[PDB]
RNA sequence: AUGAUGAGGUUAAUAGGUUCGAGGUGGAAGCAUGGUGACAUGUGGAGCUGACGAAUACUAAUCGAUCGAAGACUUAAU
RNA sequence: CGCGAGCUGGGUUCAGAACGUCGUGAGACAGUUCGGUCCCUAUCCGUCGUGGGCGUAGGAAAUUUGAGAGGAGCUGUCCUU
RNA sequence: CAAUGGUAGGAGAGCGUUCUAAGGGCGUUGAAGCAUGAUCGUAAGGACAUGUGGAGCGCUUAGAAGUGAGAAUGCCGGUGUGAGUAGCGAAAGACGGGUGAGAAUCCCGUCCACCGAUUGACUAAGGUUUCCAGAGGAAGGCUCGUCCGCUCUGGGUUAGUC
RNA sequence: CCGAUAGUGAACCAGUACCGUGAGGGAAAGGUGAAAAGCACCCCGGAAGGGGAGUGAAAUAGAACCUGAAACCGUGUGCUU
RNA sequence: UUAAGUUAUUAAGGGCGCACGGUGGAUGCCUUGGCACUAGAAGCCGAUGAAGGACGUUACUAACGACGAUAUGCUUUGGGGA
């Protein structure tokens, strides 16, 4: 059956990716949130 | 259709008891003196 | 008789295809079963030779597969010619038997006691 | 008087091997060479190896001979176990204990 | 089901094969004749025939090994 | 109202829908109607068969009596008198 | 001389664990833990001896508390039982030769069988080194394994026109 | 005040394995010895292991390495059935 | 010798004790690290390109620090003493 996540690079990048939550305010915030943990995936 | 109680190590050993590898029916061979099973070739000979 | 634990096409397939290898060889090792149940078919492939009238001929080649042997001195001759050249003459005079059976320890990968079909 | 001989973490279920080692439990090496080397078991090649190992250090160690050698007492437990999982229906996973035996095995001259 | 039960292990018919037969099928192959051919007829109830009946050691049950008694006291007849 | 870890699932008792009735309404009625996922590898006792051990004052091969136990246990028509 | 069953519950006396203050002590001539024992007190519990153990720890008085577990379908970690039971994931294999400590399972060969609007050839998306040649066998392969999409070593992708 | 189920989630390549498309969520895991003196050689084995010899105070301190409890699994047996 | 009566032995296995092993990682002892604070600095870094990173850099080679084509670092003063 078809499942989830069919996966596909270019709208993994785009939906998510560096500079789409660069993008907003918003997106600015995760980046934000994630250094502050210390995650070494920031997007 | 489960077990509705524990087996005690007691009727585990007692139900285990025939439970056992029979020694091999083993017979000497008649040209070089090691074993062999009956009525099969010798596979260290080679004799009948 | 045996079923071998397979279908009737499949059985019918080995039974001939261990018959002619046993044929090309002379002696070949398998399980005690098949052996057992070889034993027929060869013995029976051999009257077939024993006579070597055209009829038993044709009516043999039913069985035996379609095989070449390569002999001394580069000379090649088929499963049939074998069967009624070379083993006819040997076993001429002998009334039965034409196979013995030696059994031998059982293999590793499955307890199946491993047997020697020779013929005789 | 006595030769030691152990194989430690043999990847076999100590259960599966005790029943070969109830067999050669105070016989004489002889016989019990040839028990194993004709038992159709899977632990009994790994066996026969260490009375092997037991027999030659008996002799290169203590100088006693391999003929009058009856097995003092063989036995096997337990070992360090690894632990795997197969993915069975439904999302679950059962566990699958890959277990192992540390064999051990001593032979006398029965005397001292 | 396995183990048991039963028929046998060479001083042997227990099973296989070989030979003969029962039963089943139904006129094998190769020939010769006739037909343009598709085919038909004689050989020849032929040929084939798993378990069924009998004979025959031709092949395998060759070699070997394990277990298995020596008989309690008491009293009464003896 | 014996028996679904032996079976079915037609009725009934989930979510869909529809008619009659009640309710302004959401909805409702033991009023109808069409449709609607029946899981489980048996540990113990129990039961039906089938082995091994030991005891029956020696070790054995065969034939056994029967303390008990189980199974059967039904009945029609016609003729004769 | 009288009293002493007891649940919700009230009252009192206490036993133990860690730490602190002081005093006094024990310790490689073997501390704490751990194990055993047929020892002592009315109880919570306290000693002693013998083994393992290889450095800290008792006793008196008094202070403080993360102070006492058997249950919460408690949490974490180990190990059972079911049991040598269920399962071994659609299918055709047989045999000769070779290799090895070991072979139904690896290599070669013959025969046989399955697909064949495809289990065949390409190419996208996606995965990233699984690709190739030597070597190995712990682990992973639902068995075995000398084999591999596994491990070790060294390699491999070449565009003016795709 | 805690001494590795505590004390930070993290004493140790930790916001890391891993999980999720993502926001996020998130672990487990310290201790040989004084010194590495980390076991020259020999023996069985293809190897893993082992058994001697040697190092060391100690090697049931041999690298999964201080102490090593219980569940659990074995091998003997004195007394029982 | 025959009767009549009585009683062992047995242990396929099991029970209880005892001894010796294994797995397992509790306990005791230890501290690489945490926790809560007191006193004294400090309390703005970036178009002079910041915070964070990515790719690199060693004799060999991945990781972690360190440092960036002058790359496991370069110049200088003062200490610095194998
Ligand atoms: C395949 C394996 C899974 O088994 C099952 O599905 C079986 C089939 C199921 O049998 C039954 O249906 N009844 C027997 C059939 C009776 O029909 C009469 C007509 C009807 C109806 C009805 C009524 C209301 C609702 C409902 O209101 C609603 C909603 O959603 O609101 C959803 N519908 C569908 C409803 C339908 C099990 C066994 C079931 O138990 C039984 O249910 C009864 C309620 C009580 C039974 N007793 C206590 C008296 C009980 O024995 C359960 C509840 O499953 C649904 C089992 C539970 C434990 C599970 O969850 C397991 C994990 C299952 N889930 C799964 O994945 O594995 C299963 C094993
Ligand atoms: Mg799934």
């Amino acid at each position: 059956v078809k499942r989830t996540y069919q996966p596909n690079k270019r709208k993994h990048s785009k939906v998510h990716g560096f500079r789409k939550r660069m993008s907003t305010k918003n997106g600015r915030k995760v980046l934000a949130r994630r250094r502050r943990k210390g995650r070494k995936v920031l997007s | 259709a489960v077990p509705k109680r524990r087996t005690s190590k007691t009727r585990k050993n007692k139900r285990r008891t025939h439970f056992k590898i029979s020694v091999p029916g083993m017979t000497e061979c008649p040209n070089c003196g090691e074993y062999k099973l009956s009525h099969r070739v010798c596979k260290n000979c080679g004799s009948y | 008789y045996r079923k071998l634990g397979r279908t009737s096409d499949q059985r019918k397939a080995m039974l001939r295809d261990l018959a002619t290898s046993l044929i090309i060889s002379e002696r070949i090792e398998t399980t005690e079963a098949r052996a057992k149940e070889v034993r027929s078919v060869v013995e029976k492939l051999i009257t077939l030779g024993k006579k070597g009238d055209l009829a038993s001929r044709r009516n043999a080649a039913k069985t035996l597969r379609n095989v070449e042997i390569l002999n001394e001195d580069e000379t090649t001759q088929t499963a049939l010619q074998k069967l009624f050249g070379e083993i006819a003459e040997r076993y001429t005079e002998r009334q039965g038997g034409y196979t013995r059976i030696l059994k031998q320890g059982p293999r590793r990968g499955d307890g199946a006691e491993s047997v020697i079909i020779e013929l005789v | 008087m006595e030769a030691k001989a152990v194989a430690r973490t043999i990847r076999i279920a100590p259960r599966k091997v005790r029943l070969v080692l109830d067999l050669i439990r105070g016989k004489n090496a002889a016989e019990a060479i040839a028990i194993l080397k004709l038992t159709n078991k899977a632990s009994s090649p790994v066996i026969e190896k260490v009375l092997m190992s037991a027999l030659a250090n008996a002799e290169h160690n203590y100088d006693m001979n391999t003929d009058e050698l009856v097995v003092k007492e063989a036995y096997a437990n337990e070992g360090p176990t690894l632990k795997r999982f197969r993915p069975r229906a439904q999302g679950r996973a059962s566990a699958i204990n890959k277990r192992t035996s540390h064999i051990t095995i001593v032979v006398s001259d029965g005397k001292e």
